[PDB]
């Protein structure tokens, strides 16, 4: 997270995410397949901290027809935040 | 993170013994290592009509190996054997391997440092089955014999072996004999060079809170300060992130916990707003404790399920103005909203509180006194003046701590 | 800009022009051999 | 692959050179001058050195190669990038 | 180029096998094929080169001078980092890709 | 290809003993050479019989028959043809050069490629090993160096002077020499013969149960032996296997086979030449295995000019054997041999100085002459091999000044 | 960037489309 967003590559954010699993409760968790990382915004100017979010993947369901764009959209300035 | 326990001499097995047993009841692994399938959740609801899962982290202490056997992360140290023998009949899950068997405190100093080769192996082989490792857990009482000189040396060796990268705890257990004040002081010495977080139990206190064994409560203590670590939660989960809401600099270090007897009785705390309330009496502090005493950090912790917000609130607004808060430090008050383990049977709450406060001045004061009445090659003596200049160098520390 | 994700966008995209290539090959080759009979 | 199949033919055309070297092998070889001798091994001295810095120079590319490859696209290369550079 | 740069191997399959093992499956597996084939030769032209260079007569020889000898060492070691490099290129290849 | 086995003296028959038990074990095939019910190839270590039999190929070697005969009461499956009954043991053995010259050119025609001849003996075995020691010249003559060899010398825990007449042949000849010290084994104890016929069952698996790599003897020892003068293995173990509390990930096993407590020889401060790990489980997580890799590498020092690499091979566990946990056999050539070979040479300087039991070799003036011309050379070889070794640990090795 | 790749693949979309195009013309002919 310390370079520039535009440098970190989707391998690295994998690699990321399956330590921070490893490590943390979440390898017990049931739905941990469902877990996904992302950055939104790769500016020369943002940080990796900046733009890192995470994103729990409903797409799989028909509840995510339910759920408009609008409330994930407020779902992630909250979680930046 | 993880975190390794190390527990050293008898004391130190005996509270040990039960601080695991506790912790395998909580996590629901039996005596022999086998894992029981997780119950359901009690806050995931479900529609009605009208196994390997899990959502806590207990591998942060237990080894969890490829055959779905825990096996803690502990390593014994003493010299005689019939403790570790009926701690290890009480729990066979112990590896056999991680014991190492061998009343001045010169000679376990010395003993420590003629076989410091052979510790050292055994901390670095328990280091390398743990990954992204956090902090050291110390189980030791700082005057009785082994377990002074044993852990001092101990102490040292993890200080300087791994250069203080990682945050060092210690659960010493304060005596209540000629040997006896010198080894305190001695022990204490290296207390304040090495551990990184001191939780001071005095064994006559602990007795006061009894009568109302004594190893019971420390376990009980020790374990549920690790509680948002095993089931993390908003706030914390780091064992580094409790620690560093209490210890404003290096030197004000020591802290001392309180602990709610009643967890049973069926007299039991009506609710939240209750206990809150009782957690700051001063009769059931593990430290004794005056008058003029003064906090400088707060920490409550809660274990129930679904507490409400509102007496939480409520108890935490009332206790902010009873307690004396040191001047330059503003009036905060915290409480920790811990998970209760769904193995446990037991719906009441518990409650453990936790204090960095100013009374230390007194039990230091006592121990100096002690010292100094007994001590009416030289290299020991040199020691000695060093240990009562290091102690003082706290002591007018904490009183300092009274001033802006 | 487009958004980054754990999957390598440029690695997918590549596999997918091998795969078109292994295709348009073994095709030519059969129509080789069938045209020269 | 190419510079490394051509120095296993190379080593093998040595050998016939190192008979001529030294005398005790060369009269036992030979039964089926100081300049020449230092000729052959002067000639030897300078072949063998660009052998070793054409291997040098084609495992730095190839380093650096997988580096910016398994950086950009495949995970799998980038722990090989890691090994080979832990190597060398 | 030498033969084993193009050496391959073809396996025609009944009906129906061959209607999930496509000609497309089977072609991508030929490629490995050759891929691998190439890299096993290799492994096998350093063993045989590592089995003359530190056995056969010529160069085990003890007669020779100094310089001589210096020369067989420093050769001996880069054909040791040549066969050290070609095992684990084919290690990753075959362990971490293929298995 | 196919390899012939060498049984030679009382240690090297018991050893040989164990060793051919527990391939039989594994391979399933029972006492009397009866298959029991493929993919393992056990062709390369038994002769089969167009009435399936199988026999060993070793050959047995020893000065008196008590030994060979429990031996070959104990595995009725041995070829009784095969069997055959310090410088009186070697001076013996030349007369005897034509008989076993002609028994080993048997075991080499009967097989079809042969690869390398493997060779179980003592160097403190006194006459056996001085048989042994014209074995190994015999074969190195007729044979050439297209044929490698391996030893499996066990060393010692008069005894010095046996030990450098030994040493002398065993570095002129021997391509690939494996060092044993019954102190290291009984030490791992706290019988002996079940771990070194365990090292060197395994050392062999990846040809019995083929899998992607490793699939000849050139493979497996042309990795760890860099120059044919630092020809000395060490051999490491990890004993904690079949307990409840095993290593619980292979990644673990990595970790912890570079004890220096598991190694089969005593060692201070050592620097690595060569490695390789043999982890042997039905099945392997790849990626616990690339970790363990990594840290391998960065933990482990290696000598300055040697590319820096660790393998690690993927054994195959034998149908044959039930299910059992992971185990793996660690193969390393080290620098730590000086010590050994000083403390060699220094007991051996200690007893020449002092003529205690010279007189048992020396029977006359020409016999006094040869045995000192004899003796000097062993001595000025095993200097020799310990200033290469010693050559080998400094940076200026390659360097010509 | 990834633009060019795109285009590349539809192209190559294109011209597998017209080899089988070729194979149904030459069959229906040759019948």
């Amino acid at each position: 997270f310390n370079e520039s967003s535009v440098n970190i590559s989707s391998t690295y954010l994998r690699k990321v995410l399956q330590d921070a699993i490893q490590i943390s409760s979440v390898k017990n968790f049931e739905y941990v397949d469902r877990l996904d990382s992302r950055v939104l915004n790769p500016q020369h100017g943002n940080l990796g901290w900046e733009s890192f979010t995470i994103e729990y993947k409903i797409d799989d369901l028909p509840m995510s027809y339910l759920f408009e764009g609008h409330q994930h959209l407020q779902y992630l300035k909250m979680f930046h935040f | 993170g993880e975190t390794i326990t190390l527990q050293v001499g008898q004391c130190g097995n005996q509270v040990g013994l039960q601080y695991w047993q506790q912790l395998a009841t909580e996590h629901g692994i039996q005596s022999d290592g086998s894992s029981t399938p997780y119950p359901k959740d009690i806050n995931d609801l479900q529609l009605q009509e009208l196994g390997k899962y899990r959502n806590d982290h207990p591998e942060l202490f237990f080894t969890l190996s490829d055959s779905n056997t825990y096996t803690p992360r502990s390593i014994l140290i003493d010299m005689e054997p019939s403790v570790i023998a009926k701690s290890t009949s009480a729990l066979p899950m112990f590896n056999p391997r991680n014991v190492h068997l061998s009343n001045n405190w010169i000679n376990g100093y010395k003993y420590g440092t003629e076989e410091e080769e052979t510790l050292l192996n055994l901390i670095d082989r328990e280091v390398d089955k743990c990954d992204n490792l956090s902090n050291f857990q110390l189980f030791h009482s700082v005057a009785g014999g082994t377990g002074s000189g044993v852990g001092s040396k101990m102490l040292e060796v993890i200080s300087d072996r791994y250069g203080h990268k990682k945050l060092l705890n210690t659960f010493s257990i304060f005596p209540s004999v000629v040997v006896q004040p010198y080894n305190t002081i001695l022990t204490l010495k290296r207390l304040i060079d090495y551990s990184d977080a001191t939780f001071v139990f005095h064994n006559d206190s602990l007795n006061r809170i009894e009568n109302i064994g004594a190893n019971k409560l420390i376990a009980l203590v020790s374990a549920s300060v690790s509680n948002p670590l095993r089931f993390p939660g908003y706030m914390y989960s780091s064992m580094e992130s409790i620690v560093s809401n209490l210890i404003p600099t290096p030197d004000l270090k020591f802290l001392t916990s309180s602990i709610a007897p009643f967890s049973t009785q069926k007299h039991n705390y009506l609710n939240e707003y209750d206990m809150l309330l009782e957690l700051s009496n001063d009769r059931y502090k593990t430290n004794r404790v005056s008058g003029d005493t003064s906090y400088i950090s707060m920490l409550n912790y809660l274990i129930g399920d679904n507490l409400d917000q509102r007496e939480i609130r409520k108890g935490i607004l009332k206790s902010q103005q009873r307690i004396s808060f040191v001047p330059w430090v503003a009036r905060s008050v915290l409480v920790v909203h811990g998970k209760k383990s769904p193995y446990l049977k037991n719906t009441n709450l518990e409650g453990i509180q936790v204090t960095n406060n100013t009374s230390m001045i007194d039990v230091f004061t006592k121990i100096l006194k002690q010292f100094d009445l007994l001590i009416k090659e030289n290299e020991v003596m040199e020691m000695f003046n060093e240990s009562r200049e290091s102690v003082k160098s706290i002591i007018d520390e904490y009183k300092a701590c009274k001033e802006i | 800009n487009i958004a980054t994700t754990t999957k390598s966008r440029e690695e997918e995209l590549n596999k997918r022009i091998v795969n078109y290539k292994i295709q348009l090959k073994l095709m030519k080759n059969f129509l080789q051999e069938l045209i020269d009979r | 692959l190419d510079f490394i199949f051509h120095f296993n033919n190379y080593i093998v055309q040595v050998k016939k050179v190192l008979v001529l070297l030294n005398h005790e092998l060369f009269n036992e070889y030979s039964k089926e001058d100081q300049e020449s001798i230092d000729k052959r091994f002067a000639n030897l001295s300078d072949t063998f050195l660009m052998q070793y810095e054409k291997f040098g120079e084609n495992l730095v590319t190839f380093l650096a190669t997988i580096k910016q490859v398994g950086e950009r696209e495949n995970q799998g290369l980038l722990e090989l990038s890691n090994r080979l550079e832990l190597c060398f | 180029e030498p033969t084993i740069t193009s050496v391959d191997l073809t396996i025609p399959l009944p009906f129906p096998l061959n209607l999930v093992l496509n000609q497309q499956l089977s072609y991508q597996y030929e490629i490995m094929f050759k891929l691998l084939i190439n890299i096993k030769f290799i492994s096998k032209y350093n063993s045989s080169n590592w089995q003359e260079m530190n056995y056969s007569k010529i160069w085990t020889n003890s007669h020779f001078n100094s310089s001589v000898k210096k020369w067989i060492l420093r050769c001996r070691v880069l054909h040791s980092r040549i066969c050290s490099f070609i095992h684990e290129l084919e290690n990753y290849i075959v362990h971490d890709v293929i298995e």
